[PDB]
RNA sequence: CGUAAAGCGCACGCAGGCGGUUUGUUAAGUCAGAUGUGAAAUCCCCGGGCUCAACCUGGGAACUGCAUCUGAUACUGGCAAGCUUGAGUCUCGUAGAGGGGGGUAGAAUUCCAGGUGUAGCGGUGAAAUGCGUAGAGAUCUGGAGGAAUACCGGUGGCGAAGGCGGCCCCCUGGACGAAGACUGACGCUCAGGUGCGAAAGCGUGGGGAGCAAACAGGAUUAGAUACCCUGGUAGUCCACGCCGUAAACGAUGUCGACUUGGAGGUUGUGCCCUUGAGGCGUGGCUUCCGGAGCUAACGCGUUAAGUCGACCGCCUGGGGAGUA
């Protein structure tokens, strides 16, 4: 029931992104934020903001070039059921390298593509195009 | 099936106050009073499977109550069980 | 922009979820369009068509339904363009060099029967002829004109017509179509909100559209 | 893994796996740097040496590893303290062929006894078997039984599934909605295990109207160990045990999140005018058609076969064989 949040979150923009949405909410968690801290950062997704002082919840907004969706691919790798953790010297590319990955580090969840000049890495989380 | 007189009795007793609907303690002392009238349908009555169903629910339910309260409050689990004459 | 009373917004109880951002829902269970985000849309309609009508352009009306066929007649020869009122033959664009040989019979016809060759036969049989000359009047006469294929493909539904939005924007003429409130805009260029069941508003869009064109001939 | 091979028939549930949200902490996993060990040849890189090559060979890299020191603390885990959405308890109602028990009513069926009354009755494509002048069939009156509940009755309802239907009462399970209350993650699934589980069948003992395997007789046929007809044992019915299999089939595992509509049906509840069969919301369940998308196509389509996540079961050519 509900058990990867995180997967939940992925799993919503690439529904909204499929049905022309304009912003997806969720839970909102510690985590989620995280993890939207980058997506927005590098551009993939457009402003978030958050509600609530009891129950709060994200409103991601989307984004679009064309019609089409900017996030052509989104994928929940580490799964609960399957926790993979890559090194520094072993962080794959994801889409020749210029569709970014989600990694945590002990310096806080962020890009790999910036994590791995940070010098180190740890568990990759999900990918995007 | 135990109306609501034979309800108020038990979170009386169970009273951590007055409306102390929810916790634990009281359930299992309702579960505790349910099942044990139920064995009074169903000494006799012995082929009315469609009903045990519904008794197996409950015991097993309340097993599961029991658990969580042992590794939530000990002092609790061992006073209940000692009072409420459990485990077999 | 209110010019008319008959624009507003019409043609259901069962919509077009793809229909969703420009709508006002009334009773009867009919949706009423939100002009709104009606009027600054077709105005760059009115405006694109403009363009490539000031440079030559080569534009069809489509219309069909007997109530929105007369106007489109009224208003595409009105100084211009060509247009198709009957029963438009299912790839008359995607096709055309097939169709265009068919033309090739009217223009005979055309003139044979008036002035031409009508009647060294016996007149039943001459009459045939005249009827195919009708015939080929009847549908294929509103693009005698045209020749070679298109610039623009205004149209007046897109589900009546729906063979034309798969065809048009195949070969990639620009369209521009009053989809109601039941249609799909999906494969449509300008989608412009408006009714197709109107007459008073049909008139309004051919007029509308019977203005630039009128200004594009340069 | 709907139909191709393949979702157990279904359910509770231990081990096991997985787990909402907040802060602190710990440093197991994870992670960075270092350290030692990782034998040589072999493999690879720039060379070099035999005329070249194969072959030899110097040096490096690598030997995807393991142990320790030092830290990093996002994520995961342990531990401590919470919080409310998940989950569960109570207050009050509502609907229901849910289950067990104990009564009961009408209709018919056959039987049996009377009255009446008379040559057929029954049956078939057409017959015969059979029943009848010891008096049937028909009709009337009445009694005895057994089993099933017309109409209502409806791609209605209820139940985990099998399945469940006249009425009444007692006992008893589940579901749904209201406005609040309250515990405060108590969860999701689950090999093995336990239970349930149509029909037919088995065992002991009751019943036996109708139906009827088997069987008997008459027919049909070329033959007819059948299709038809007259009868008819077991059996079906009840109790207690047993069996545990079925095209136990929406051929669709369980739980959860998300993803354009249309039209009915059934059942709660808020409001406006009940001002007049209404109109506008909000929930549970359910039926057909359908869009994106998906699929081999056929079709599925907010109850997905769509989009994911957790857990289990299961498949790996045909026959052999679901057999030894």
């Amino acid at each position: 029931s509900m058990q990867d949040p995180i997967a939940d979150m992925l799993t919503r923009i690439r529904n909204g992104q499929a049905a022309n949405k304009a912003a997806v909410t969720m839970p909102s968690s510690k985590l989620k934020v995280a993890i939207a801290n980058v997506l927005k950062e590098e551009g993939f997704i457009e402003d978030f903001k958050v509600e609530g002082d009891t129950k709060p919840e994200l409103e991601l907004t989307l984004k679009y070039f064309q019609g089409k969706a900017v996030v052509e691919s989104i994928q929940r790798v580490s799964r609960p059921g399957l926790r993979i953790y890559k090194r520094k010297d072993e962080l794959p590319k994801v889409m020749a390298g210029l569709g970014i990955a989600v990694v945590s580090t002990s310096k806080g969840v962020m890009t790999d593509r910036a994590a791995r000049q940070a010098g180190l890495g740890g568990e990759i989380i999900c990918y995007v195009a | 099936s135990l109306s609501t007189e034979a309800t108020a009795k038990i979170v009386s007793e169970f009273g951590r106050d007055a409306n102390d609907t929810g916790s634990t303690e009281v359930q299992v002392a309702l579960l505790t009073a349910q099942i044990n009238h139920l064995q009074g349908h169903f000494a006799e009555h012995k082929k009315d499977h469609h009903s045990r169903r519904g008794l197996l629910r409950m015991v097993s339910q309340r097993r599961k109550l029991l658990d969580y309260l042992k590794r939530k409050d000990v002092a609790r689990y061992t006073q209940l069980i000692e009072r409420l004459g459990l485990r077999r | 922009m209110l010019k008319a009373g008959v624009h507003f917004g019409h043609q259901t109880r069962y919509w077009n979820p793809k229909m969703k951002p420009f709508i006002f829902g009334a009773r009867n269970k009919v949706h009423i369009i939100n002009l709104e985000k009606t009027v600054p849309m077709f105005n760059e309609a009115l405006a694109e068509l403009n363009k490539i009508a000031s440079r030559k352009g080569k534009i069809l009306f489509v219309g069909t339904k007997r109530a929105a066929s007369e106007a489109v007649k009224d208003a595409a020869l009105s100084c211009d363009q060509f247009f198709v009122n009957h029963r438009w033959l299912g790839g008359m664009l995607t096709n055309w060099k097939t169709v265009r040989q068919s033309i090739k019979r009217l223009k005979d016809l055309e003139t044979q029967s008036q002035d031409g060759t009508f009647d060294k036969l016996t007149k039943k049989e001459a009459l045939m002829r005249t009827r195919e000359l009708e015939k080929l009047e009847n549908s294929l006469g509103g693009i005698k004109d045209m020749g070679g294929l298109p610039d623009a493909l205004f149209v007046i539904d897109a589900d009546h017509e729906h063979i034309a939005i798969k065809e048009a924007n195949n070969l990639g003429i620009p369209v521009f179509a009053i989809v109601d409130t039941n249609s799909d805009p999906d494969g449509v260029d300008f989608v412009i909100p408006g009714n197709d069941d109107a007459i008073r508003a049909v008139t309004l869009y051919l007029g509308a559209v019977a203005a630039t064109v009128r200004e594009g001939r340069s």
